[PDB]
């Protein structure tokens, strides 16, 4: 149902919780990193530049 | 619904010891926080009511670049000193003070006159190095009260007159939620004053100009 | 709150060692006590192992002499 | 031709306007090319790709 | 209608036959967004078999890759007409001219990096207006098989679900025309007779509104009220 | 690329603007300079550092 | 010690929009209030527009109704396209019948007390017989920013975006004022766009209050 409570919910399990990010075609061991994440509305990744 | 606007009020003050200020602002409606920065900013930046140096001659030198012996630094390198001085002043609008000394070591800004009304702010502030037991320094330093950062062509030995006492004015804009909220600005003000004032009140003297220049509207 | 683990790499080179250590010292305040001795920041006991790292007073030495005397006790 | 056409309008020859962003509202410098460009949207949609 | 066209957009949109052709001249009686009623002019047209034509539109249909294709007038009423030209406008045609997406304001400047690599950055207008705003067909399938322990009833009584679950629905279990269905609401009630449900639902995450329910059924079976 | 392009826009020296050939003794009042727009960007000025 | 200024000349320079004068002023605040007027009145301010119409023969807000040459999607952005001023409420319903060959404006709708067209000859779309009617109810509330249907969100009553914005097109331009025993005194002029409903001076003095809120959340007045 994704009521009131439950974005609260999941701000407290991110916050120091990383995640692995990968681009498909992996050439060498910088095309997976990890991250921690920040939620973001919309629906598409947002991602640090120069990385 | 239509009249409310989401007013903030200061979650914290970080403020860092003497004039280092980090100020936050939140929760923000979608872009308001970037007009206040902007405001702000530019109010505290070029509208200040302030004193600070206006002009100095030196009794035996006639030319910016020129020198006096015993000294070590060179005479732009202390109006490079004299713009960094601060000084806060009584209702007066001018005075002049000088920097009459004959002796051995670095002049600092107590060593000044005190002269009643005008309160030096920095005295472990240091001005120019002497060094010989003949050289002697005296020049005529004259302060002024302004609005603004009035350099040289637009205006005895020039000052730049940086009026406002705000010396670093930046803010940010980061996200901020509340509830179900989607996009909401958040302002941090980072911001460094020359300790002439505290900057918070620096802060409500801003607000409270453009505050008159709202109250003739509405 | 935590951006670099450097300052762990700092005090104990191998940097492997340093998984093996946070990782058990962070079970063992996990699941159940052992309550950790650092202040916290509402953050989970990653960040807890890690900062306690780097006060220094986590390694494997302090971890074998407190599981040895929970083993006498 | 272009410049022929951009005469018979009220823009200026090289095409390059100055503008004003929102955030500071003052003036960039070296004016800046802008215009009309036809924009195309394609059938990768995000909602289909999540 | 594109800016700076190249002059092949009509030759494209006359012969890619997306948009109503007229096979002969005249004038145009009847407009309508089903159909247009063309008269045709007297030397134009035979004298045995006369009459006039008809030109049926295509309306709101499913495309191939689940975009939308429809047809949308573009004469008004009581016009001229020539033999061999457009008559209404389809998907991404105008007045006979191939306009695929929009003439927009731009302008080439590095702003505050979000233009990163290659990043478009559209300004709040463009969504106001409405203009790049597109329209999807799915075409959600649910089939009524027969195999051991009983056929593959299309009823409405469904066990343990929530009665606004049911509320978007008929007497018998299909969804009313116009309804603006949600992700994970029961389009068709389709139970497994043991009994369990197993009904069609939205595909998880998207939006939509019910356009049209086609249905097919196997000759041998009674139909209920909706079909 | 774009934020290689604003440093190495913001680190040149054009010959004359606003501001060419006068002292400051910070660069807390250089940013000061260039947000109020009484002086250039850039123009070779002896300033103070550390 | 600064010179405050007033709202000193207000030109109705055409029948949608006009142009504003705020003087005297000092500088630096020629830019300062310039942006800041103009951010607040593209941001937030009242609005009237269109939000829920329910037309009688519809079922779905993609059929095509007989008699109408558009689509019904098309007539939905046309109604979208419409201006309309109240006064005193924050939603009200409105009415539409008309029958017969001949455009339909919204200089047909019932033009009850407070709600006000300030553009009567926009087209919301065109007949083809003498008798298909189309008949439509159009709900309009009070709002700000942008509402997608999405958000917020009967079988006939359709939903259109709103589009809370009185205006489009806001500029502003500093010169100088008057000679007047002072000089660098500061005449800023804006120009602004409006479709019809907002009064430039409600819209500058609302816009004030805004601004003057979003101060007194720490300042004192």
């Amino acid at each position: 149902r994704e009521e009131a409570v439950v974005w609260d919910i999941l701000d407290e399990v991110i916050r120091e919780h990383p995640v692995l990010l990968n681009r498909a075609p992996t050439l060498h061991r910088l095309g997976i990193q990890a991250f921690e994440p920040v939620l973001i509305e919309g629906k598409a990744i947002q991602l640090h530049p120069l990385v | 619904s239509v009249t409310e606007f989401l007013k903030p009020r200061l979650v914290d003050i970080e403020q860092v010891s003497s004039t280092h200020a980090k100020v936050t602002l939140e929760p923000l409606e979608r872009g308001f926080g970037h007009t206040l920065g902007n405001a702000l900013r530019r109010i505290l930046l070029s509208s200040m009511p302030g004193c600070a140096v206006t002009e100095v001659e030196i009794d035996g030198v006639l030319h910016e670049y020129s020198t006096k012996e015993g000294v070590q630094e060179d005479i732009l390198e202390i109006l490079l000193n004299l713009k960094g001085l601060a000084v806060r002043v009584q209702g007066k609008d001018e005075v002049i003070l000088t920097l009459n000394k004959s002796g051995i070591g670095p002049v600092t800004a107590a060593d000044i006159t005190h002269d009643g009304d005008v309160e030096i702010v920095k005295p472990q502030h240091v001005i120019c190095h002497l060094t010989d037991e003949n050289a002697s320094i005296s020049m005529r330093i004259k302060v002024q009260r302004g609005r603004g950062y009035v350099p040289a062509s637009t205006r005895r030995l020039l000052v730049d007159a940086c009026y406002s006492p705000v010396e670093r004015i930046a803010y940010n804009v980061e996200a901020a939620r509340v509830e179900q909220r989607t996009d909401l600005d958040k302002l941090v003000i980072e911001m460094e004053t020359n300790g002439t004032i505290d900057p918070e009140e620096a802060i409500r003297r801003a607000a409270t100009i453009l505050a008159e220049q709202l109250e003739a509207f509405v | 709150a935590r951006v670099t683990v450097q300052d762990a790499v700092e005090k104990i080179g191998n940097r492997f060692d340093l998984v093996l250590v946070a990782a058990r010292r962070a079970r063992q305040m996990q699941v159940g006590g052992k309550d950790p001795l650092v202040p916290e920041e509402n953050d989970k006991t990653t960040v807890i192992a890690l900062r306690e790292i780097e006060e220094g007073l986590i390694n494997n030495q302090i971890l074998d002499v407190r599981e040895r005397q929970e083993q006498q006790e | 031709e272009i410049k022929e056409l951009l005469k018979l309008g009220d823009l200026p020859t090289s095409g390059q306007i100055r503008l004003y962003d929102g955030r500071t509202g003052e003036q960039f410098e070296r004016p800046v090319t802008v215009g009309y460009m036809y924009m195309l949207k394609l059938n990768h949609l995000v909602d289909d790709k999540m | 209608k594109p800016l700076v066209g190249t002059g092949m957009e009509r030759a494209v949109a006359v012969d890619s036959g997306v948009t109503a052709v007229a096979k002969r001249g005249g004038v145009v009686q009847y407009v309508d967004a089903s159909r247009i009623v063309i008269k045709v002019n007297e030397d134009e047209m035979y004298p045995g078999e006369a009459g006039i034509d008809i030109y049926n539109l295509t309306k709101y249909t499913r495309s191939n890759q689940n975009t939308c294709i429809n047809q949308m007038p573009c004469v008004s009423l009581g016009e001229p007409v020539e033999r061999g030209d457009v008559l209404a406008d389809g998907p991404s045609t105008d007045l006979g001219e191939l306009a695929l997406g929009q003439n927009m304001r731009v302008a080439f400047m590095p702003w505050n990096g979000y233009n990163f690599e290659d990043s478009i950055l559209v300004s709040e207008r463009v969504v106001q207006e409405d203009r790049f705003t597109t329209i999807h067909i799915q075409e959600l399938a649910c089939v009524s098989r027969d195999t051991k322990l009983g056929p593959e009833e299309i009823t409405a009584d469904i066990p343990n679900v929530g009665e606004a679950a049911l509320s978007k629905l008929d007497e018998s279990g299909i969804v009313y025309i116009g309804a603006e269905v949600t992700g994970g609401d029961i389009l068709v009630g389709k139970v497994t007779p043991k009994v369990k449900d197993s009904s069609l639902r939205v595909p998880n995450g998207v939006s939509g509104t019910v356009i049209d329910v086609q249905v097919f059924t196997r000759d041998g079976v009674e139909k209920d009220k909706r079909a | 690329q774009d934020v290689v392009l604003g440093l190495y826009y913001m680190t040149r020296d054009c010959v004359n603007a606003k501001g060419e050939g006068m002292v400051l003794t910070g660069p807390k009042e250089a940013e000061r300079l260039y947000r109020s727009g009484l002086a250039s960007l850039h123009a070779r000025v002896k300033v103070r550092i550390t």
